[PDB]
């Protein structure tokens, strides 16, 4: 893959963004799929 | 000078060169647009015009089957074909023509060298000899110039009457 | 190179077609590679090809047979999209074209940069053209067979919605429109 | 004449990697916390990257496509959530009885509460676009056709997606190019305004009129023709429109009135729909086609005919105005800024306008009776005006630091306003000092005089009153126009003038609208808070390159914080600061002028009607004596209407109980950053800077305070974000409850 | 009809001798002006019902 695509893709708003929505995500999902965990079951 | 009309002068822009160069432009629009334009544009009415012509006498002898395709009147025969399938192929693929043609125009005006109305178009090798060739420019000029009178004489006459150029 | 286009004898060769690559006749009316990479544009061309000659096929079997299993069962192609997206069988597909095509993107990326060459990936399990001369011959059949199977599968799918008639069926009957 | 060069800018992603690339000052890389900011600051200030007018023109002439693509992707958009995600169709079946949605929400953490109850067997988020209005009126019928506009959008977004990149880098027009301003009016005159209008009267005559017609007329939409069916088969329009089997000879042979009935003048409301008529605005278009294409043929191109602009603006001097227009020719086609000023002030200008001119004249069926799209438009379009009004002072300002000249302008007009900016300035100051007293101060003398319990001594209709004589002057003169000065137009062109109680279902759509006491108060509130938004603005512009203050005042640019505590102190002087302030006011402005809208149309005009003609207004007429003091429109605005949006958690109307307390955060933030200085930031910052500097965890990009001017750029953008987003959650919850 | 006609001959005839080879230009933009002045001169009396 192109160095100079890959070095912007670097960037930190880039991977800021990829990166935070990767997060959210993986939030979202787990609230999704495991609703309305007020408190760990146990 | 001009032939046509030996009393008004010469269209500056005609010199002597293209075919059919009778020196008639009274308006003289050659100095307006260009004559290669023009000239472009002259041949394309030509040759829509003189295959018009020979739709008009032919469509009145033969027709091919179905209904649609059954009407001696020429103007009638646009309305039956119109919304039916027949007008809009003739639209498409003289479009796609056109669109592929679009260019070509372009390149000659920026200078490729292409001679207005030009397509290449000789299988028979008929104007293979520069002799025959602009003898033959001439005649479809010419014969092109007189069949966009005479389209137009058919049609107004078909509007006139209500029948055909051979009923009438 | 020729100067003027073989195609469109009206019209100047293309200036970036070069006359090397096969195919290349000078047909570039509308100037796509006046402005386009003809590498990429080349390689789009042959992933059009070689999916269309699938298709075309895929069609033409699909009408003269089926495997024998009542998940199968005979019906027309175009329906059979829709029939096999609810099974998951499309989705199967789907997952290993994009396996292929996310691969395909660093292929492309490379491309561009000058170390492949458009469409060539190095398949040739059987050695059909170990011969350059065989290699460029073949290059030219499958231009003109892909081109042809681009058009040939616009032609299936379209009569499909007007008639409502196979390939095979049209032409068993063959009715003219109204 | 085309002058271009070829092949400019190579495309890659080399740059793409190297931030600030554009600037000098930014491409050596950041040392520290501000580089960031000024990289983002200065990304578009694209004068400041080069010095070449070439250079500057041709980004432009590229953003510009770059922007149409973004508004092709976002109508694109509008067009495909009306495709997919909405209720359109129920809605033309029924359009009184079902409310628009085009939005729909995923079922995540409880929000689905947000898919409302809109009918049509329908959930989701009520739209207040007036989308739906506008696709009924276009003739759209179905969801295919918005499907394909969808597309046909995508396919325009890309188109001005290469057009950008191929006029950069590949075809980049050169500086006298841009500078035919002649052929670029005779285009955007006869081509652009004038074919967009004839283009757009086709579709209406062809296309709007029959579907419309069939519509109102009662037939169920999907045993409608299509569109083309019109065209095809002529005898399916000459059924409705009789004039269509005499075709087109009438316009040849100027027998034009034989089209009086699909071209008219009828003036008033369609009353089914509560629209204009369709075949009023086919009119109109035409009119306004002809007007444009012969409009476009003033000015001198490649012939000898035309006006030269230069030579009309050269005779116009008289003896009190010196040099007069010359030198203004130059100024037009060697400043991109001075072009900004006059374009964004006409542009703001006209949003203003069509608010106004679109609730009065609804142009849309089903729009008036639709509470939530009148209110949402008018708001929305004079926002949208104070803003790009604003902009107009800022790039005046910008011009007059860095394009201005003496030496091409001395003794024209520009030079002889700098040369009274004394008597400009201080005139404006005592007419908002008058007119602040004389308005504002009658509803203080009002308040005091109700508390004091002395109604009979107040500014009211049934006390001292003030009656807009001049304004309902001008309501009689309309109201008596139609078959008088207008003879040939049959009825208003508004029924707010005067006239009738027009009403769609049993909604009213509008009625006249009367001017007491306490309409004329409110606009002398207006005429006061749009002068002293004039003063701050012009002060900038005027003030930019000097004062006796700073007589050098150009050197230090159009945006600095200051020129230090000295001279008594210097604190926001520049040309960019008035533009700060400005901002405050035009947003005071604009708060009460949609706050006026809302309660007048409420109180005064929006309502029920019963069978035997009982008017039912939403706020039953309380602004004539509520609307006269501060305390009424504390209690009768905002304490009162905001019951909607207060009520609101535990219903699909809650993202507007959320929004409006989301708002009044972002707005109280922003009270940090106007208020406070970066002195004290700066110093806070080393404090923690020392702590993560003990634990080996200290940023290279080393930490700074915001600078003095972001400070005030970050505290008015939240100010106006808070503040606007505020108003927005509160009209939308009370609207779309009781309208 | 005539009177249509012979106001539009006579329109454009004076647009052309007051315009002052030929120049193209000029010549359309002068018939251009014609036909202007010769439809609303039409449309005003055919309203008045003269012509
Ligand atoms: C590489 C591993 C792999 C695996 C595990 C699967 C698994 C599946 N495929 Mg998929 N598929 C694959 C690759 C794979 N596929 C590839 C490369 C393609 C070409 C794009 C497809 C195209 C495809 C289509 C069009 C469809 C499937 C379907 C299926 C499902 C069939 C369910 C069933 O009832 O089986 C029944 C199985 C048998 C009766 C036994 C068959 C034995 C064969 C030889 C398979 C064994 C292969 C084994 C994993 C590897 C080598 C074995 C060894 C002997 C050499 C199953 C989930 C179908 C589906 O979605 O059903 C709902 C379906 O319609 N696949
Ligand atoms: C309508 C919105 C809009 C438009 C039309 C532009 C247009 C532009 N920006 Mg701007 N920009 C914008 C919003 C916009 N921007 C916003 C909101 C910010 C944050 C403040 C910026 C911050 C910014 C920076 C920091 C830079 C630009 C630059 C540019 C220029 C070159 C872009 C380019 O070649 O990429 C081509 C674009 C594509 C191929 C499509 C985008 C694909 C992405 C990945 C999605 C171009 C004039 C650059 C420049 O060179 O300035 C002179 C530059 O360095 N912009
Ligand atoms: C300004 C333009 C604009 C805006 C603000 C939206 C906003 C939205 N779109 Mg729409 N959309 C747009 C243009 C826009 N769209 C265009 C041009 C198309 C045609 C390609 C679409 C096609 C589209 C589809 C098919 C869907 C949306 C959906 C949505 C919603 C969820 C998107 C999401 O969560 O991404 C998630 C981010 C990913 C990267 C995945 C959101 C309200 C979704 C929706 O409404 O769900 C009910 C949805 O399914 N949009
Ligand atoms: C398709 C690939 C492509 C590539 C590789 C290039 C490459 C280049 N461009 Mg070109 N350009 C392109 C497409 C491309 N461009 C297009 C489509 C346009 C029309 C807009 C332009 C118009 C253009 C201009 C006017 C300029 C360039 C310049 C450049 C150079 C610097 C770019 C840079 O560093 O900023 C990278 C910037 C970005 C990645 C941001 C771009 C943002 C886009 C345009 C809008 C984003 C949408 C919206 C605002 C998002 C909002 C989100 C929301 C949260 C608010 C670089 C050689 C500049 C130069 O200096 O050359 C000498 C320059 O001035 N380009
Ligand atoms: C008929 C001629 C014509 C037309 C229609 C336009 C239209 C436009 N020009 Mg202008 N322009 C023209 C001639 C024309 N120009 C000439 C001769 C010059 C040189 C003197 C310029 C120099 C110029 C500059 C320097 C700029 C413009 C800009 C614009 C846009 C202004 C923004 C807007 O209103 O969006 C309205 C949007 C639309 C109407 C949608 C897009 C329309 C596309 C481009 C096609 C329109 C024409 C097409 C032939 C119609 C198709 C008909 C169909 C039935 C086949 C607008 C698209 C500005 C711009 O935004 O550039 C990108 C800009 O900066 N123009
Ligand atoms: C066609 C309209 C238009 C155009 C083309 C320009 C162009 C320009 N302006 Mg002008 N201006 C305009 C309208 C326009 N402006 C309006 C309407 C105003 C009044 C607000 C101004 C006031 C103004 C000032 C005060 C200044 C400029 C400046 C500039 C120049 C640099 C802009 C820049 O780099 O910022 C890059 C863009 C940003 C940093 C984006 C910031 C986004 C803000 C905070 C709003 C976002 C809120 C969002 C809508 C909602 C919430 C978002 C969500 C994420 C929470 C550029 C020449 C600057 C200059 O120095 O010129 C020489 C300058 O100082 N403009
Ligand atoms: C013999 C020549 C002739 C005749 C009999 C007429 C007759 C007429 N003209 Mg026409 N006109 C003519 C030549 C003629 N015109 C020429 C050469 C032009 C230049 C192209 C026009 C341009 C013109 C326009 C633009 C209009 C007329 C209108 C009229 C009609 C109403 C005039 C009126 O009293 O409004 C007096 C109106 C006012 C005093 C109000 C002024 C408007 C506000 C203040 C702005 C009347 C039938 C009008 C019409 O057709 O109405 C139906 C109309 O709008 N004429
Ligand atoms: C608008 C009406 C302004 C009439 C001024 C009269 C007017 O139009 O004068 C115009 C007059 C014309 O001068 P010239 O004959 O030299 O103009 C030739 C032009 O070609 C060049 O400008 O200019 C002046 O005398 C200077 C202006 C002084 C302006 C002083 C008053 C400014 C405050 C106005 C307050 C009223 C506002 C009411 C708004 C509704
Ligand atoms: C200089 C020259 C002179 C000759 C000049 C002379 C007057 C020029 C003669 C040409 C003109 C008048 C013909 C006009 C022809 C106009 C066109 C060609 C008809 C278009 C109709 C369409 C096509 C629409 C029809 C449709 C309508 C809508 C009805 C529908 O039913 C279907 C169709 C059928 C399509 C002389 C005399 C001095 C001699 C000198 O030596 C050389
Ligand atoms: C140059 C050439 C000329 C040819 C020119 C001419 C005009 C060429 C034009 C050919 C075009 C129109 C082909 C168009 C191909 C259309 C495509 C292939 C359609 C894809 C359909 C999809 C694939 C369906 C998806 C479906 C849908 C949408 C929805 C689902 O539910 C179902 C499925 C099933 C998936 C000549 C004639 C002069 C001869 C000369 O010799 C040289
Ligand atoms: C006079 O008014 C003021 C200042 O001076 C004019 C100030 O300076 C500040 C202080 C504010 C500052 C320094 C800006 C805050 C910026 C942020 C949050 C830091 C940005 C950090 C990142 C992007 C990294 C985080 C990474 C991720 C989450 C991915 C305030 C409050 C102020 O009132
Ligand atoms: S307080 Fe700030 S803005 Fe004012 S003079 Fe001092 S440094 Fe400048």
């Amino acid at each position: 893959m192109n160095k100079d695509l890959l070095k912007y893709l670097s960037t930190a708003p880039v991977l800021g963004v990829i990166w935070i929505a990767i997060t959210a995500a993986i939030i979202v999902e787990f609230n999704r799929l495991y609703p309305d965990a007020l408190f760990f079951p146990l | 000078k001009s032939k046509a009309i030996p009393f008004l002068d010469r269209p500056p822009a005609l010199d002597g060169s293209m075919v059919g160069d009778v020196g008639f432009d009274p308006l003289n629009i050659s100095s307006y647009l260009d004559l290669r334009w023009l000239r472009e544009s002259e041949i394309k009415h030509c040759r829509i015009a003189m295959l018009a012509v020979v739709g008009w006498f032919v469509q009145e002898v033969y027709h091919l089957p179905n209904e649609i395709y059954s009407s001696s009147v020429p103007t009638e025969a646009f309305w039956k074909t119109l919304v039916t399938g027949p007008m809009g192929q003739i639209v498409l693929w003289t479009s796609l023509f056109e669109m592929i043609s679009t260019p070509a125009v372009i390149q000659m005006l920026q200078g490729s060298g292409r001679e207005p109305g030009y397509f290449g178009f000789d299988p028979l090798g008929l104007g293979k000899n520069p002799e025959l060739y602009k003898r033959f420019q001439l005649s479809e000029l010419k014969n092109g110039r007189l069949a966009m009178i005479a389209i137009g004489g058919l049609i107004h006459q078909s509007f006139l009457t209500h029948m055909g150029a051979i009923q009438q | 190179k020729p100067k003027w286009s073989k195609a469109l004898p009206f019209m100047l060769w293309p200036q970036n077609l070069d006359g090397t690559m096969a195919g290349d006749v000078g047909f570039d009316p509308f100037g796509f590679t006046n402005v386009f990479d003809v590498k990429w544009m080349r390689e789009a061309e042959l992933k059009h090809c070689r999916i269309a000659m699938l298709a075309a096929l895929g069609f033409i079997v699909q009408e003269l047979w089926t495997f024998p299993y009542p998940y199968f069962s005979k019906v027309p192609p175009v329906l059979a999209h829709d029939v096999y997206v609810k099974t998951g069988g499309m989705s199967q597909i789907l997952l290993f074209v994009i396996f292929f095509e996310v691969i395909s993107l660093f292929a492309v990326s490379q491309m561009m940069e000058g170390k492949r060459e458009p469409g060539v990936f190095h398949f040739d399990p059987l050695g059909l053209a170990k011969d350059p001369d065989t290699f460029r011959k073949y290059e030219w059949s499958e231009l003109r067979n892909g081109r042809l199977a681009m058009i040939a599968v616009g032609g299936f799918i379209h009569q499909y919605w007007v008639t409502k008639q196979g390939i095979f069926e049209q032409l068993a009957n063959f009715r003219p429109l109204s | 004449k085309v002058l271009i060069d070829r092949n400019v800018v190579p495309t890659n992603f080399e740059k793409w990697s190297k931030p600030g690339h554009f600037s000098r000052s930014l491409a050596k890389g950041p040392k520290t916390t501000t580089w960031i900011w000024n990289l983002h600051a200065d990304a578009h200030d694209f004068d400041s990257h080069t010095n070449s007018l070439e250079e500057i023109s041709r980004k432009i002439f590229s953003a510009h496509f770059g922007q149409l693509a973004v508004i092709f992707i976002w109508l694109s958009g509008m067009y495909f959530h009306g495709a997919k995600f909405s209720n359109y169709v129920a809605w033309l079946n029924n359009p009184i009885n079902i409310k628009p949605s085009a939005q729909v929400v995923w079922p995540i953490i409880g929000q689905e509460i947000l898919n409302a109850d809109v009918g049509g067997g329908f959930q989701g988020i009520q739209i207040t676009s007036g989308l739906f209005q506008l696709w009924r009126a276009s003739g759209i019928t179905n969801e295919m056709q918005l499907y394909v506009t969808a597309i046909g959008g995508l396919f325009m977004a890309s188109l001005m997606l290469f057009a950008g990149w191929f006029h950069y880098h590949k075809a980049a027009p050169k500086l006298e190019w841009f500078q035919n301003v002649e052929s670029m009016l005779n285009h955007h005159l006869a081509g652009l305004l004038g074919l967009g209008s004839l283009g757009w009267t086709g579709h209406l005559i062809h296309v709007s009129l029959p579907i419309n017609k069939l519509l109102d007329s009662g037939i169920v939409p999907a045993q409608i023709p299509l569109p083309h069916e019109f065209i095809l088969n002529r005898n399916l329009m000459s059924e409705l429109y009789p004039s269509f089997n005499k075709g087109l000879l009438p316009f040849f042979t100027l027998n034009w009135n034989e089209y009086n009935d699909f071209l008219t003048f009828k003036g008033g409301l369609n009353p089914v729909t509560g629209g204009l008529w369709l075949t009023d605005i086919a009119h109109h278009h035409l009119a306004i086609a002809v007007i444009f294409i012969i409009a476009g043929h003033m000015y001198r191109t490649n012939w000898s005919i035309g006006h030269s602009l230069k030579e009309i603006l050269d005779a116009h001097k008289g003896p009190f105005t010196g040099e007069g227009h010359r030198g203004l020719f130059e100024i037009l086609t060697t400043s991109w800024h001075a072009q900004l000023a006059i374009n964004l002030a006409m542009l703001g200008s006209l949003s203003i306008i069509v608010a106004h001119h679109m609730y009065a004249m609804p142009p849309y069926p089903y729009l008036a009776t639709d509470y939530p799209t009148q209110l949402s438009l008018f708001t929305h379009h004079m926002w949208i005006g104070g803003f790009c009004i604003v902009g107009a002072g800022a790039h005046a300002a910008i011009f007059m630091v860095r394009d201005y000249s003496p030496a091409q302008n001395y003794n024209n007009l520009l030079d002889r306003v700098i040369r009274h900016r004394d008597a400009i300035i201080s005139h404006l100051n005592w007419v908002c000092i008058f007119l602040g007293f004389h308005s504002f101060g009658l509803y203080i003398h009002n308040d005091t005089m109700r508390a004091l319990g002395r109604p009979q001594d107040m500014f009211s209709d049934v006390a001292i009153q003030l009656q807009p004589i001049f304004a309902q002057w001008i309501q009689n003169c309309h109201s008596i126009a139609p078959g008088n000065t207008a003879p040939n137009v049959l009825a208003t062109t508004s029924y707010v003038f005067g006239g009738d109680i027009i009403s769609v279902g049993n909604k009213i759509a509008i009625m006249p609208m009367s001017l007491g006491t306490a309409d004329f108060m409110v606009h002398h509130i207006h005429a006061f808070t749009i002068h002293v938004t004039a003063l701050i603005l012009l002060k900038g512009v005027l003030f930019a390159r000097n004062s006796r203050l700073i007589p050098d005042k150009a050197n230090l640019g159009f945006r600095f914080p200051c020129d230090g505590p000295g001279r008594g102190g210097t604190c926001q002087v520049s040309g960019w600061d008035h533009v700060f302030l400005g901002l405050f006011w035009m947003y005071n402005s604009l708060s009460i002028v949609i706050f006026h809208f809302s309660w007048k149309m409420q109180s005064d005009v929006w309502g029920t009607i019963s069978s035997s003609g009982d008017i039912s207004h939403i706020t039953r007429g309380n602004f004539a004596q509520s609307a006269i003091t501060i305390n009424g429109w504390l209690r009768d605005f905002l304490w009162a209407q905001a019951s909607q949006v207060i009520q609101s958690y535990g219903s699909s109307s809650s993202a507007y109980g959320l929004m409006f307390l989301g708002a009044h955060f972002v707005w109280a933030f922003s009270l940090m950053f106007l208020f406070s200085g970066r002195g004290y930031w700066q110093e806070l910052i080393e404090s923690i800077v020392w702590a993560h500097n003990k634990l080996k965890v200290a940023p290279s990009i080393q930490p700074r305070a915001l600078s003095i001017t972001q400070g005030r750029a970050v505290g008015v953008a939240h100010y106006l974000l808070g503040g606007i987003a505020t108003t927005w959650a509160f009209f939308l919850a009370r609207i779309i409850a009781i309208g | 009809s005539a009177s249509t006609s012979i106001i539009f001959i006579v329109v454009n005839t004076i647009c052309i001798i007051l315009g002052k080879n030929i120049n193209l230009a000029e010549l359309l933009a002068s018939m251009s002006l014609g036909h202007i002045i010769s439809s609303a001169t039409v449309i005003g009396l055919k309203s008045l019902n003269i012509i």
